[PDB]
């Protein structure tokens, strides 16, 4: 399963977290401290795949900012690496060509579509049109 | 895909309405905010047309801050500053020199061959600006425009102009255009650096009366070089370089030093002269122990081989260099190297109370080393071995286990120096064998036996107690061991059969250390083969130990006397170790 | 939006000092409360925003220690932008208050009670997110109640299903294996696939503790999978990504069925033979787009096939197609196929049905790290070549492990040279393989070489002895480099002193030059090292009489005969005077050839 | 004060320093660190007369299931470089401290595994001791897991001695003594029954327990200064003792 | 002489830099960061020589002042000019730390360019500078 997924930027700056298992806000901090150690020190001749602590970490590189699942070892490197893509482009055709300041005015925002895609550790809804179908209705409503 | 990479919205086109906003104070504040994102990593490249533009100023403060914007791309890459190079010579004969020099710097930190061209004249212009900031700026350009490749003749209209700005009425100028000329001449032809000489050094070392904390230091290191003729030509250089207690202790003080330690070759005491230089040299490098931790190191490094060389500087100022508890590991350590290089017949009065003190410390590895230092003390002088010895079995007391072992190790090599004298103390030396972890102190031990074991009648006991577990030791302690005992049986045969037949078959039989092995065996064919000449071939009497330990050989020292300001002067090693 | 908000973040990145920014923080949290304390009511807008910028300052790293009272009756209202954002607020922080979790419950009571599918999904997720025993308690009954009932939404029903199994991986005992187990199995044949793809997930989890239960789903994973991948061009064109018809669930479906050993009923076992070697054709095909999102995609499914092949264990064509597809992939420009193919292929080289195939590939595992970049691959095509090492490798795997280390980098040295010998001597043909392989080893990685294996090679030379002129004429060729390490002259020297005498012959490798050659090395060698040179140095005076004066005054010198070391000037001392005192019978006698080592 | 009671005295002044830490690894079959940390504290045992203020110096290391770097003081520890205090007497807990970075790993585990088929596992396993060689560790333990289905076992190990024991499904090999920079190996051909019928073995890691004679967080004491101002000793009358015990705690190495 | 300044924060990571010679590229701040800063069971000195390079450091609270060259440079004059930007930067800014230098990193570069030509150590005392220093340093406590 996801055990948590982040968006970071080249300076270190968590601009999403989402958690799918129990950790304290000091490990929290230490996890997304060692995450950006670890991706920000690789071009593009490296794996998008590490091992990280018990689990491992796939990733890719969108101009300065880090998209970045957590999963078990057992899970599908490739699958997890296109579900990021997925849901980039999810958030791209949201916010109209997306830029890193569009998940910080929005980021309660983020956290739907997130939820959209993403629920309890596994993959909720991979389909592109369906994903934004949902998130205009709900940004219609009061 | 191009995600984020978005160019008409987010952070980037933000700022780009702020380069492009017509107030000038929130133009400084975009490009801030541009200088900003650079160091951070972001790429800030898209908008290097509209932060070129803010350079179309009236306002100070806002072209300082575009220049500073483009010498971040110098480096990074030298192909995003080829840009704005139209309007770079146009800002070099501008009103107020402190724009002046700025296009001059910042196009001499660009590195590709686009560059010989809009400069080549301009800097000709620079170092005939009536404003000395940019005579400062041109004369460290000129230095920087050798660095990128090829040799160029108009070069050799370019090597005179500098020349030239050595005479100057201004000791930033002419000292940086030396730091400029030593540089450069150090891509190595022979005969650079114009010999119009008697001259020139009159104009350095005025200059460096007058001179800045650091345009001194540039002027010192270029003199040491050159050697002297005959003879009383060195008198005054040396008359002048006096007054170094100056601005930028150390590297003002150690580049004088330089020179004033390549120039002691005088026929000296025919005048006091030497006598009066080496009164003199004592009090500043005392100093630079004043300065700070790091400073310090250096000067200690160089003081090191300073004091190998002419030990008589020096010579009365031991207390210097005693050890603060607070001082850095490696000024404690350089420290101690020093205080044993100095360590005169009288000294070791307080020197060897200043290393009792050392040894109860918690530092452990410095513990260490202080314990040896008092052995190389008992060594190098030795009518203190009686007294080094008696402190040394008083730290052995302590039961403190670190020192015990350092200790053993220590007495080892002092019996070795000072044979057949300090006897009665093995005894006592025994009593310590429960608590000896360490291979170097059982090996000493080992040793001790000996080598002593006629000496001593339970040494049979004692050597076959490492017979049990020969194996879990040290190789060194086996060999040792494997020594040990043919020494025993070649003064007390029958005796010592009783196990001596044990050691030789665990080494031959047992081992498989090749080395170990070759050992038993030659001892196996000499003993059980002729039982006096094995005794002749072993129980020799050895040469003693001289104190060898720390010391460099005399060619090399001058080689590192001929450096003393610079890096090998701190590695101690010539610079055929990094080319 | 909420302009408040939108200032108050704007103000914080105008911030020029963690001083300022600090300031403005503390500002808005006195002004949040006031607002709160207040005695003017507020405006849902205002409550909503507020929460909201409370959660903002939260996700900056600073501590919030009210607001959730105000994050709760947003959950009570009835506009939506309102309860998201109470929602999002509990879900991020999670407190321990014992009256508002039975609030935060009513809420989750009424929003599932309501039959609005938004309101329901905010309930759910909320549940998701924060799975708090008592969350389980009031809920963990209902949800695989509202998961089945004819009537709820898709869209419900995935967040349901998702929903479930969280409750069943923190609260196992409040998920008994109800009455719902088969019409949840029927959603496999749903028409939505996101449902279907939610619940896979689920029957997954469950299905690894109560495989009975579920075994029902084998046969419709099957039938999915099928129709799946066999779709045409214009078929589930929502769920197909790059031309690649649903990868994500075609993952999942082949990942439930790993739960299971094969399907038992023979038709469908073919259905799923014939669904396998479909997709393994498919990755024969060439891409229908250059965009690397389409092979991802594509292998993405492909290796989850893989997986479920080599769990089987039980269809030998396609272990065999397994490993060969993998073996093109070894050479691709993707590091990242590269890498899962080298892993893959690992595993398949422990079954016998597939151990030979991967044997085939070792040309190319070989050509790909002879050529790769990444260190982790390289690792693993060095792990490959091991798993694949036997008797008919042995030997060329050994070759180009030395081969490679002779340019080698750092970063793998290590790995490879304990490989080599390990390798070595459990494979040795004869004696003098094992000697050239170690000799070299010892020539190009002597500082990882461990002593057990140094002393061995010695050692060695005697017993079967033939080898010892080749073995001396190596290490010398070898000592004669300027480059030139430490176990060598070790072993270099070791030999010569007992077998220069072989090489002494030829003019190029004298005693003189042999001597000169190991003594301009000796003043750079550890102590331990010039123990054995000295040894060295006396043998050459009884084999070479013609030098034992160039010898002589190397040890008479004051650098050996004082030396600080015990050992060197113990033995320096007792080797001069062998060759001073005594006989030449003597020095011969005790300077002999040296007796061969015993057995094991 | 309130921790130390008035007018106490002794013959002998002393002062004892105890480094105590326990160093955690995982590690991949690759060597590749996935986490580490140390939990350390440093103990005093006082016997120092008076009101004795002390002042106490260290290297850079310290900085003031996810371990979190961290430091704690004792009650009595005033801060601003160094730290001083006037400590209770007789033994106590100057700090305690938990770091993550730059740990020094007393050995390296090798694990070499090869699955012969079903019925046959290879199994070598080496250990690399990465520290000074003038330095030992003792009480060496490597426990390399076996899987439950194991028939039998034949074990060769040139240093030290091991053994199979079924009960614990464990190969539990020894080793008295071990300097630094050296290596060792063991083998094992261990025989497999075939149950399974499903599921690959899930290979849980290999353990070591040692202990070593510095800190595995580099932790160095550098200075540990005593200053009573009523009383008749100085500083230089303080008799002074460091040890440092580096302990394994959970230190895996998957295979 | 002094070829490449960086300034690292308490994890090996480069707050901000200026090179002065293309004869070192990345390779020579990785070495920094691995073998001095993320240092293991080593003798360390205030100066360093790997990859055939030199390197100097001062350290402040938890910054790292290094420099570097392959040069062989006057070692004594690289801690004098080290001593003295420290110097300057706490009197435009007071404490020298990760926060404060965070703040000022357009001051910083200023400085940067002016107390140090191609390398070579110049008039690098306040008084002086403010002329030739367009900037003010946001003070904080
Ligand atoms: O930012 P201010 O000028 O101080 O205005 C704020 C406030 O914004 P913040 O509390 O988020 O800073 C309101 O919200 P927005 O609508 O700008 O998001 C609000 O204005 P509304 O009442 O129109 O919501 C309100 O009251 P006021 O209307 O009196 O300006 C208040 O100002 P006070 O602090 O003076 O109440």
């Amino acid at each position: 399963m996801i055990r948590f997924i982040l968006i970071q930027n080249r300076a270190g700056k968590t601009r999403l977290a989402k958690w799918y298992m129990q950790f304290d806000d000091d490990e929290k901090q230490k996890l997304i401290e060692e995450v950006h150690a670890v991706v920000t020190v690789r071009d593009a001749k490296h794996t998008n795949f590490v091992e990280f602590r018990n689990f491992k970490i796939i990733y890719r590189r969108y101009a300065g900012l880090y998209f970045c699942i957590c999963v078990d070892v057992n899970d599908n490197n490739l699958a997890y690496l296109e579900a990021i893509h997925n849901f980039v482009e999810v958030l791209n055709e949201y916010f109209h060509n997306v830029c890193e300041l569009d998940l910080v005015f929005n980021f309660y925002k983020v956290y739907t579509v997130v939820d959209e895609m993403f629920l309890a550790g596994e993959i909720r809804e991979t389909s592109q049109t369906k994903v934004l179908k949902q998130l205009l209705m709900l940004q219609s409503l009061e | 895909s191009k995600y984020f990479t978005t160019n008409k919205k987010g952070e980037i086109f933000e700022l780009k309405a702020e380069l492009n906003n017509e107030k000038k104070e929130k133009r400084k504040e975009a490009v801030k905010k541009v200088i900003a994102a650079m160091t951070v990593g972001k790429d800030v490249s898209s908008l290097f047309p509209d932060v070129v533009n803010c350079m179309q100023t009236d306002n100070l403060e806002l072209k300082k801050l575009v220049y500073l914007y483009l010498m971040n791309y110098a480096k990074s890459q030298p192909d995003m500053a080829i840009m704005a190079v139209n309007s770079f010579v146009k800002d070099c004969e501008d009103p107020n020199p402190l724009i002046r020099a700025l296009a001059v710097r910042t196009m001499g930190c660009i590195r590709v061959d686009k560059i010989t061209e809009y400069l080549c004249e301009p800097l000709r212009k620079c170092l005939k600006d009536e404003d000395p900031y940019v005579r400062k700026t041109a004369a460290v350009c000129v230095a920087k425009l050798h660095d990128i490749n090829a040799q160029m003749v108009e070069d050799q209209g370019f090597l005179d102009s500098l020349r030239d700005l050595i005479a100057d009425s201004n000791p930033m100028v002419v000292a940086n255009a030396v730091a400029a000329l030593s540089e450069i001449s150090e891509s190595h032809p022979n005969s650079n650096l114009l010999d119009l000489n008697p001259q020139n050094i009159n104009k350095l070392l005025t200059a460096l009366n007058e001179c800045t904390e650091w345009g001194q230091i540039f002027i010192l290191d270029c003199l040491s070089n050159y050697n002297p003729k005959d003879d009383r030509e060195a008198q005054s250089i040396c008359e002048r370089v006096t007054p170094r207690l100056s601005h930028a202790n150390s590297a003002v003080v150690l580049s004088a030093v330089k020179v004033l330690m390549k120039f002691l070759e005088l026929l000296p005491k025919d005048s006091d002269y030497y006598n009066m230089l080496l009164k003199k040299l004592a009090p500043p490098l005392v100093t630079l122990l004043s300065g700070e931790p790091e400073v310090q190191y250096v000067a200690l490094r160089n003081i090191n081989l300073i004091v190998q060389k002419r030990p008589e500087i020096l010579k009365q100022e031991i207390k210097v260099f005693f050890v603060k508890y607070n001082d850095p590991i490696y000024v404690k350590l350089e420290k101690l190297d020093i205080m044993i290089r100095l360590a005169s017949q009288a000294n070791i009065a307080q020197v060897l109370a200043e290393l009792k003190e050392y040894a109860t410390e918690v530092d452990v590895d410095f513990v260490r080393k202080a314990v040896r230092a008092i052995g190389r003390c008992a060594i190098k002088v030795e009518q203190s071995a009686e007294r080094c010895v008696s402190t040394l079995l008083d730290l052995i007391q302590t039961k403190v286990n670190y020192v015990v072992q350092e200790a053993i190790v220590v007495i080892r090599d002092i019996f070795r120096k000072y044979p057949n004298k300090y006897e009665s103390i093995i005894a006592t030396l025994c009593e310590n064998l429960d608590s000896l972890d360490e291979p170097d102190a059982r090996a000493a031990m080992i040793w001790i036996v000996g080598e002593y074991a006629e000496r001593i009648d339970n040494a049979d006991e004692l050597l076959e107690s490492f017979l049990e577990g020969f194996h879990d030791e040290s190789t060194q302690v086996q060999l040792t061991l494997l020594t040990a005992i043919v020494k025993l049986f070649l003064k007390k045969p029958s005796e010592t059969q009783e196990l001596v037949q044990q050691v030789l078959s665990l080494a031959t039989q047992d081992s498989d250390n090749p080395d170990l092995r070759d050992r038993g065996y030659i001892y196996w064919r000499l003993l059980s083969t002729d039982p006096v000449t094995a005794k002749e071939v072993v129980l020799s009497e050895k040469p003693l130990i001289s104190e060898e330990t720390d010391l460099i050989e005399p060619t090399l020292l001058d080689e590192l006397i001929c450096h003393i300001g610079s890096l090998a002067s701190v590695y101690h090693k010539p610079p055929n170790a990094f080319v | 939006g909420m302009r408040g908000l939108a200032v108050f973040i704007s103000d914080i990145r105008n911030c020029k000092s963690k001083e300022a920014e600090i300031k403005r923080i503390n500002k808005e949290l006195a002004n949040i409360r006031s607002k709160f304390k207040g005695d003017k009511a507020l405006d849902g807008y205002s409550k909503k925003k507020y929460v909201c910028k409370l959660l903002f300052i939260f996700l900056l790293g600073h501590d919030i220690d009210f607001g959730h009272m105000e994050a709760v009756n947003l959950l009570s209202s009835n506009r939506y932008t309102e309860k998201q954002i109470g929602y999002l607020f509990i879900s991020v922080l999670v407190n321990s208050n014992s009256e508002l979790i039975r609030l935060i419950n009513n809420a989750i009571k009424n929003d599932l009670a309501s039959r609005n599918p938004t309101f329901m999904g905010l309930a759910l997720h909320c549940i998701a997110n924060v799975g708090s025993r008592e969350m389980a308690e009031a809920f963990a009954g209902e949800i695989p109640k509202i998961l089945v009932a004819g009537d709820t939404m898709d869209s419900v029903k995935q967040s349901a299903a998702l929903c479930l199994l969280r409750l069943y991986r923190t609260s196992p005992d409040l998920v008994p294996m109800g009455d719902w187990t088969s019409r949840v199995v029927h959603l496999l044949n749903d028409q939505h696939l996101g449902v279907v793809t939610a619940a896979t997930s689920l029957i997954t989890t469950l299905a690894q503790k109560n495989p009975e239960e579920f075994k029902t789903s084998v046969s419709l994973a099957v039938s999915r999978l099928s129709r799946i991948v066999t779709s045409a061009s214009t078929d589930l064109q929502d769920y197909t990504y790059y031309f690649v018809p649903a990868p994500w669930l075609s993952v999942k479906l082949l990942r439930l069925l790993q739960c299971y050993p094969p399907p038992e009923d023979p038709a469908v076992r073919g259905r799923l033979t014939e669904c396998l070697e479909t997709i393994l054709n498919k990755a024969q095909e060439p891409p229908k787009s250059k965009k690397v999102q389409h092979s991802n995609a594509k292998n993405a499914v492909l290796f989850e096939a893989i997986s479920l092949i080599i769990h089987h264990d039980s269809e030998p064509n396609l272990l065999v197609r397994a490993c060969n597809q993998l073996g093109q992939f070894l050479q691709h420009r993707e590091t990242n196929l590269r890498y899962l193919a080298l892993e893959s292929m690992c595993t398949l080289a422990s079954s016998e049905f597939s151990h030979e195939a991967v044997k085939t590939h070792i040309e190319t595992v070989i050509n790909a790290l002879k050529t790769e970049r990444d260190v982790s691959v390289r690792q693993r095509a060095v792990d490959l070549l091991y798993a694949m090492c036997d008797r008919s490798n042995a030997q060329q795997i050994v070759a180009e492990m030395l081969s490679y280390l002779e340019t080698a980098d750092y970063s793998i040295r290590e790995e490879i040279v304990l490989k080599v010998a390990i390798l070595a001597e459990k494979y040795a043909v004869d004696y003098t393989w094992y000697v050239d392989t170690i000799l070299n080893l010892i020539r190009i990685a002597g500082d990882y070489v461990s002593e057990e294996v140094w002393y061995r090679v010695i050692q060695i030379v005697i017993n079967r002895d033939d080898v010892q002129g080749y073995a001396a004429k190596t290490v010398f060729e070898a000592l004669q480099a300027p480059a030139c390490h430490e176990n060598l002259v070790k072993v270099g020297g070791y030999i010569l002193g007992e077998f220069g005498n072989l090489i002494a012959g030829d003019p190029r490798s004298s005693p003189l030059i042999q001597f000169n050659l190991l003594h301009s090395k000796f003043h750079l060698c550890s102590v331990p090292t010039r123990a054995l040179l000295l040894s060295t140095y006396i043998k050459f005076v009884n084999l070479f009489p013609e030098v034992k004066a160039t010898i002589q005054d190397v040890l008479r010198s004051d650098s050996q005969l004082k030396n600080a070391d015990v050992e060197l000037q113990q033995r320096a001392v007792e080797y001069l005077r062998l060759s001073t005192v005594a006989s030449t019978d003597i020095l011969a006698t005790v300077l002999e050839e040296m007796p061969p080592f015993p057995e094991r | 004060i309130g921790w130390r009671r008035e007018g106490i005295k002794y013959r002998r002044n002393e002062l004892f320093l105890d480094v105590l830490e326990s160093v955690n690894l995982l590690m991949s079959p690759q060597g590749q660190v996935l986490s580490a940390h140390v939990s350390g504290r440093v103990v005093m045992k006082s016997y120092l007369s008076g009101m004795p203020e002390c002042k106490f110096g260290m290297n850079d290391k310290i900085v003031i299931s996810i371990a979190i770097d961290d430091c704690t003081f004792h009650q009595c520890v005033r801060l601003s470089r160094s730290i001083s205090f006037i400590p209770p007497d007789g033994e106590f807990e100057l700090m305690r401290y938990r770091t993550t970075k730059d740990i020094i790993l007393p050995f390296r585990v090798i694990p070499l595994v090869r699955e012969v088929g079903r019925t046959k596992l290879e199994v070598k396993v080496v250990i690399k001791s990465n520290f000074k060689p003038s330095l030992l560790a003792q009480k060496i333990e490597v426990r390399i897991p076996t899987p439950l289905n194991t028939s039998g076992v034949q074990v060769i190990c040139m240093k030290g001695k091991a053994k199979y024991k079924a009960s614990e499904n464990a190969i539990v090999w020894k080793i008295k003594r071990m300097a630094g920079m050296k290596e060792s190996q063991i083998s094992a051909e261990i025989e497999l029954l075939p149950t399974n019928d499903k599921k690959k073995w899930a290979r849980p890691p290999i353990s070591m327990n040692f202990e070593v004679p510095f800190a595995p967080s580099g932790l160095k004491v550098r200075y540990l200064k005593v200053f009573e101002p009523k009383l008749n000793y100085s500083d230089h009358d303080v008799i002074k003792w460091v040890r440092y015990i580096g302990r394994s705690g959970i230190y895996e190495t998957r295979c």
